[PDB]
């Protein structure tokens, strides 16, 4: 019945109005071709009919939708197109859930028809701006977060396509100073890879209605002087090859526009451009997550080469470079924004970016003229800046806990410092235990709960996590009994607010939680993990960002002695016999991370890494007073 | 057809009238409706177990269905009738279940009675299986719904011949309220059963509803072919046709055993274990074997059914016999059916249905061999020529075609004891002949149920549902011996005193010595078979159950 009276219709769109109640009987009673049969007939009659959104809601019309099937797919985002016009915005919202999870589909038919609804739905919906609806108002700025996103996705003649409809006028104006400011309302955090490529491209491609293309000299075979095209399409074809000319080409056009402007522009109106300007990078700042270098780097360099944009957020600009590894460009800025109360965040701001790429000695100098402004904090910062960790910690918990200091009442900032000094020096001794306590004794009473306490307010994962965790985690491999992290990690793994964190910086310790109670399996894919997080890592720094490479560098030894360790115990064959582990000995009291050139972290590392290995291999299998001997000449070794 | 299965959907009012009603002992509507409902579900979970029921209140103050519409709940969805949803049900009887369906539910909020019966179509649209039948009953104390909106009215008449077209047939089952009127009313054009009614105006009484019989518990619907054979006129010439059986004994479904732990079917394994020297065997080293008296015969498993092969299936025919031959006396089993059928051999019906015709035209009954399957020995079998007959609602009752009658063997004859013939006499031949003219009985096939089956069903019944006690059965097999003696009268003791003469009434502790001691005594007499058997089992000794093997075996072996 079905198959003749589609065959009857596909010709005869009239006939099948009687029979419309029958094939939407009929239509859940199928799952195959005969499906898509039916669709093709309720297609052909969708304008003469009404009340259709309730008959498909009562066919789960929904759900057959996100089955993987072309032809079926197809022809029901056809039938929304059509049936569109007539909806409701109530029913629009719920109809357009299903079709904005089909931009990673394959069968770009299926993405055509899906832009072209959403460009109806986005020249409708754009509205007069009165508050009309929420639903009217929500459903546009869905689809519009969708649209920009179909600008980096392939066959070229989409994405030409898309272009078009985002250039053309009443969306993009046509004047050069209002598009480049509109460009920033099409960021959309999805895409930002391509999206210094696209800006600068939606910004060139309006110079081509100018009436200004002729030979751009008087010619004089020596010269081969030729007209503008042929110099600004190369130049956008290289742009969006590879990221660097392009984030070049966008801060120069950035740079010019915005010099152009003060011409035919007045102060007054200046100043609303510009306060439009900062907060729109302020944004890009803030709603990014995937850090894209380039495009951070470009954003603060316009940023640091203007006046009116030097007050940009601090802490959103020491986030971004802390995560896209780009502190000299932050660094700049920060210190061109300390040129011409809200000074000590900058301060604060700046200290932590020094400290990520090594520097310390001038850490410590601005840590004494801004941050301080005490007599404790100077003497304990000349006590740490020589080899003494024992008397600036020492008196840096005496000055943290007093209830004297009626001269001034210390600032939060300086005592945020002292905190953080504290934690740090206990760290350059030996006295994990002492660290751990201080370390976990600012989010909650005696006993903290330490879980989803330090998942909050970030600042806490990034200032007293890494001390708690390397503290625990030392304490245990030194022999104590105190399981705290193994339920803390084990019910960590649950969401990414406690994953992706934990599994993107903290993955040597990861590997030495899971080899210590003994899953290697697991083990071995996170050491993977972690080296090819310190590859990635490495190749992002710079090369000439000397004293940083080489903190990163200093830790192949550990990573290295770890795999080999887990390479050793899963064969079984150097379990048997006293050869592999005499071998091993030999090479291990060989290669030593060589004093006078190493701070003691990596010598601790390295020391406490050995003898839990060799403590794990001796509960398998002379052999004693042999592995103790290299033992005591390790530590022997650690002491010269 | 066959695969498909007969679905049901109620739709019950709850209107304000709906609920309040007069207030004597008669039984609110709404509670009516219920116990109807709870009737059918418990008539259709015994019988074909397989039909799909649901039930969608409409009116009520509560909204639940697969497209939001208001007024409208669908309390289950088309699913098999099970124990758990007749209790989901009978919480709604009596006046506490009135206020627990009010509360829980409500009433009044006045509804469209289109969007219900959009809502019917969508269960009805649902399903994954076929639809044999399609039916909704609508359980209503009003017949004119609207009139105050025309539009309505419009929408609903619409929408049910929207239903009828896509082959949903609805038949309201109206009741009776005080007051005056349950009028033909727009309600006529709906019922697409459209049954025949005189359609009388002024109805007093509660409508088409006690035609449920309610609570027919007892039957097993079925249609299958239950063989296909070929008939033989001769060697080379062979028609195809179809065995039936009409009338089946009944049984109740088998019982399965249970974990008693957990209350779950336990799976049974059936093997045969080793030979007391460990191991298991084959269907190869294990032989079928005989004993007769000191001889014994071994014989392999598929000789055993090598020698009960005679001929192929099919039916072989060997002439045609009177009807005047065919004695009532003569009867084994069930007489079976006979269909032409045209999937084996094409021309079957034609050849079947002209030898239909001039076999009952010269009254004659064709004789054959039934063979039924493949290892079988041959039966005959008379072919009694069976007119189909019809009532003058085209009803068919008797469908045409061939019926088989198992002629007996001389081996099934028994014979009868010598008896002395001895005839009455007229005057009290005429007084059996007024007896039994004063006890006339029209005899119907519908007319009795197995009193066995009906009370297992309802013990069952009363096990599922906690009733607190199981329903006593009316056991329509018994005589109404009262009823009859008093329609009788007198005149059964003028019979006792013709024929009957005035005097006619017409209504352990045994041990070793003791038998020792009694096998030279001799006797073993007193001594029951029970304690034979005691004394045999428990020292041990081979044990039968006719006495001379016990009183040979323990004399012979016990001293000797």
């Amino acid at each position: 019945f079905i198959v003749c009276l589609n065959k009857v219709t596909k010709s005869f769109p009239p006939l099948a109005d009687r029979f419309m109640n029958a094939v939407f009987f009929l239509l859940p009673k199928f799952h195959g071709v005969l499906k898509t049969l039916c669709l093709e007939v309720v297609l052909c009659r969708v304008e003469g009919m009404t009340e259709l959104y309730f008959q498909l809601k009562s066919k789960d019309f929904v759900q057959v939708m996100r089955h993987r099937d072309d032809e079926r797919q197809k022809v029901c985002l056809d039938i929304i197109y059509k049936m569109m016009p007539k909806l409701k915005p109530v029913e629009l919202r719920e109809l357009l859930n299903p079709v904005v999870e089909f931009v990673s589909h394959p069968s770009t038919t299926c993405r055509e028809q899906m832009y072209n609804i959403l460009m109806w739905i986005h020249d409708n919906y754009r509205d007069p701006e009165s508050e009309t609806d929420n639903d009217s108002q929500e459903i546009f700025k869905l689809a519009k977060d969708v649209l920009i996103q179909g600008l980096i996705d392939e066959n070229p003649g989409l994405q030409l396509i898309i272009r078009n409809f985002w250039s053309h006028e009443t969306r993009l104006p046509s004047n050069t100073l209002d598009r480049l400011l509109a460009l920033n309302s099409l960021y959309s955090p999805k895409i930002e890879v391509h999206f210094l490529s696209l800006a600068t491209n939606f910004l060139l491609e309006m110079t081509s209605m100018s009436p200004d293309y002729p030979n751009p000299m008087f010619e004089h075979l020596p010269d081969i002087q030729i007209k503008h095209s042929s110099l600004i399409t190369p130049l956008q074809a290289v742009a969006q090859r590879d990221p660097i000319i392009a984030k070049q080409l966008f801060s120069s056009l950035f740079s010019g526009i915005l010099k152009e402007m003060d011409k035919f522009k007045t102060l007054s109106e200046k100043n609303n451009i510009t306060q439009k300007l900062l907060q729109d990078f302020n944004r890009f700042l803030n709603t990014t997550f995937s850090f894209f270098p380039p495009f951070v780097s470009c954003i603060q360099d316009i940023s640091c080469q203007h006046a009116a944009l030097l007050s940009l957020d601090p802490a959103a600009v020491s986030a971004g470079c802390l995560a896209s590894l780009q502190q000299p460009v932050g660094i700049r800025l920060l210190e061109e924004a300390l040129l011409r109360p809200p000074d000590v965040l900058r301060w604060v701001e700046l200290a932590k970016l020094y400290r990520s790429i090594g520097e310390y000695d001038v850490l410590r100098g601005i840590f004494t003229s801004e941050i301080g402004t005490k007599q404790i904090t100077q003497s304990a910062l000349l006590a740490e800046a020589r080899s003494d960790y024992s008397e600036a910690a020492k008196q840096y918990d005496e000055a943290l806990n007093k209830q004297d200091w009626v001269d001034g009442e210390p600032t939060e900032a300086e005592k945020d410092f002292w905190e953080l000094a504290s934690l740090d020096c206990y760290n350059h001794l030996a006295e994990w235990k002492s660290l751990e306590y201080c370390s976990t004794a600012s989010i909650d009473s005696e006993n903290p709960p330490d879980l989803n306490k330090i998942w909050s307010e970030p600042f806490y994962q990034e200032t007293y996590l890494p001390y708690m965790i390397r503290s625990k985690l030392k304490l245990l491999l030194q022999g104590e009994a105190d399981q705290s992290l193994l339920t803390f990690i084990d019910k960590a793994m649950h969401g990414e607010l406690q994953k992706a964190i934990l599994e993107l910086h903290y993955s040597q310790e990861l590997s030495l939680l899971y080899l210590l109670q003994d899953d290697v399996d697991r083990a071995k894919y996170y050491i993977q993990n972690g080296i090819q997080s310190f590859m990635q890592n490495y190749s992002s720094i710079d090369v000439l960002l000397h004293q940083s490479r080489l903190t990163k560098l200093q830790s192949v030894q550990a990573l290295t002695e770890i795999q080999e360790f887990i390479s050793f115990i899963s064969k079984q064959g150097n379990l048997s016999s006293q050869v592999p582990l005499k071998r091993l000995l030999n090479t291990w009291t060989n290669r030593y991370p060589d004093a006078k050139m190493d701070p003691m972290n990596i010598w601790d590392d390295i020391i406490t890494n050995r003898c839990f290995f060799l403590s794990k291999i001796e509960e398998k299998l002379d052999i004693s007073s042999l592995i103790r001997s290299c033992k005591f000449s390790m530590k022997m070794k650690m002491i010269d | 057809k066959y695969s498909g299965r007969d679905s049901l959907i109620f739709l019950v009012d709850a209107s304000k009238a709906m609920f309040e009603s007069q207030s004597e002992d008669e039984l609110t509507p709404f509670d009516m409706s219920i116990q109807c409902i709870q009737s059918v579900y418990i008539s259709k979970i015994i019988s074909s177990d397989r039909d799909l029921l649901a039930v969608v209140f409409y009116g009520t103050e509560k909204d639940k269905n697969s497209v939001n519409f208001k007024n409208i709940y669908v309390l289950q969805e088309l699913d098999n009738p099970g124990a758990k949803r007749i209790l989901e049900l009978d919480q709604f009887k009596g006046q506490q279940g009135q206020k627990r369906f009010q509360d829980m539910m409500g009433h009044g909020s006045d509804y469209s009675l289109s969007e219900v019966l959009w809502v019917c179509a969508n269960l009805f649209s649902d399903v994954q299986f076929k639809m044999s039948h399609k039916r909704i009953m609508l359980f209503t104390n009003e017949d004119n719904p609207h009139g105050n909106d025309s539009a309505k009215a419009s929408r609903a008449r619409t929408k049910a011949g929207d239903l009828r077209d896509t082959g949903i047939f609805l038949d309201l089952m109206h009741l009776k309220k005080p007051g005056g009127f349950d009028i033909s009313l727009f309600y006529r054009d709906i019922i697409s059963i459209a049954e025949d009614e005189d359609l009388r105006v002024h109805f007093e009484e509660s409508s088409k509803l006690e035609d449920l019989l309610r609570k027919v518990r007892a039957k097993e619907t079925r249609k299958r072919a239950l063989s296909r054979l070929k008939l033989k006129l001769n060697k080379d010439i062979v028609i195809s046709v179809g065995i039936y059986n009409l009338v089946q004994k009944a049984l109740k479904p088998p019982p399965i055993k249970l974990y008693r732990e957990t209350n779950e079917p336990v799976k049974t394994k059936t093997r045969t274990f080793n030979t007391s020297t460990g191991g298991l065997l084959l269907p190869s080293d294990t032989k079928r074997s005989q004993i007769y008296g000191s001889r014994q015969i071994i014989l392999e498993k598929e000789e055993t059914e090598e020698l009960k092969r005679f001929d192929d299936p099919g039916l072989m025919l060997m002439g045609f016999k009177p009807l005047v031959l065919l004695k009532k006396h003569h009867y084994l089993r069930p007489s079976l059916f006979v269909y032409p059928e045209e999937s084996l051999v094409i021309g079957s019906s034609t050849l079947f249905s002209a030898l239909l015709i001039k076999c009952l035209e010269k009254e004659v009954a064709a004789l054959c061999r039934y063979t039924p399957r493949r290892n079988i020995p041959p039966y005959f079998v008379a072919l009694v020529p069976q007119e189909e007959e019809l009532d003058d609602q085209k009803i068919q009752v008797t469908p045409p075609g061939f019926q088989l009658v198992f002629l007996p063997f001389a081996d099934d004859k028994r014979k009868m004891p010598f008896t002395e013939k001895i005839m009455a006499t007229p005057e009290q031949v005429g007084k059996m002949k007024a007896i039994v003219e004063k006890l006339r009985f029209t005899y119907r096939s519908d007319s009795f149920e197995n009193p066995v089956l009906q009370q297992h069903f309802r013990n069952l019944e009363a096990l599922a549902l906690d009733l607190m006690e199981p329903e006593q059965a009316v056991d329509l097999t018994l005589p109404k011996v009262e009823a009859m003696n008093k329609r009788l009268g007198s005149l059964v003791d003028e019979f006792k005193e013709l024929v009957y003469p005035p005097d006619y009434n017409p209504e352990v502790e045994y041990s070793e010595e003791e038998l020792k001691t009694h096998i030279s005594k001799g006797t073993l007499g007193k001594f029951t078979v029970p304690m034979l058997k005691e004394a045999c089992r428990a020292y041990g000794l081979k044990s039968g159950l006719k006495k001379q093997e016990l009183l040979e075996a323990l004399t012979k072996h016990f001293q000797d």
